[PDB]
């Protein structure tokens, strides 16, 4: 979308991966914040920062 | 009594965007952005009080040769100028291993 | 691709998901399987039989 228009997707794309957020191993921060992900995973504000920035 | 935390993020343009008045803000506010708002909504449910900051390295960064001993970005956790990662990072069980990751949040 | 091959697909995948073996809340047995569906992953086998059916 980054005009000048001059790239193109070609192939059904090649794999599934996942991105999350990640922390060193015994940080106290950990699950405090992963249930926080939960919550937006269940609740679905993520669409709305899909739509704002895409 | 009091606790603070270090974060670390990227420039890229789909998750970060620099904010035109770049010359002296504090990163908490020098950035806009998917992963920021995503940070924002997570520290307004979590209430922990944090900085965010660039990855020292700038980059994702390999491996150490015949070491896997870590980029900038995983060793900023792992040699603690940070203490969470919230970016575009892919899961893998080489990385899990090492650290903890979350649930993810996108699927591509 | 079997014989008729009379249909095709269109397009790429819509989402991404992920198959487990699943059993009742706290199956004891659980823990053994997931460590036996490690190694199998780990030994390849989950390419041998596909590789073998399709």
């Amino acid at each position: 979308q980054r005009k000048p228009c001059d790239t193109m997707k070609v192939g059904g794309n090649l794999d599934s991966k996942g991105y999350g957020i990640a922390t060193p191993k015994g940080s106290s921060l950990g699950t405090p914040v992963n249930l926080a992900v939960l919550k937006l995973s269940e609740q679905g504000v993520l669409d709305k920062l899909k739509n704002k920035w895409w | 009594e009091q606790k603070t935390v270090v974060v670390t993020t990227i420039l890229e343009s789909p998750y970060v965007m620099m904010k035109k008045n770049h010359e002296m803000l504090e990163g908490n506010e020098r950035y806009e952005g998917y992963c920021v708002d995503l940070a924002a909504e997570i520290a307004k449910h979590c209430g922990f009080k944090y900085k965010l900051t660039i990855v020292g390295d700038g980059k994702y960064g390999a491996r150490d040769a015949d070491t896997k001993i870590w980029n900038g970005m995983v060793g900023e956790l792992v040699y603690g100028k940070a203490d969470i990662a919230i970016a575009p990072l892919t899961i893998t069980l080489v990385r899990e291993e090492v650290i903890d990751f979350s649930k993810p949040f996108m699927s591509l």
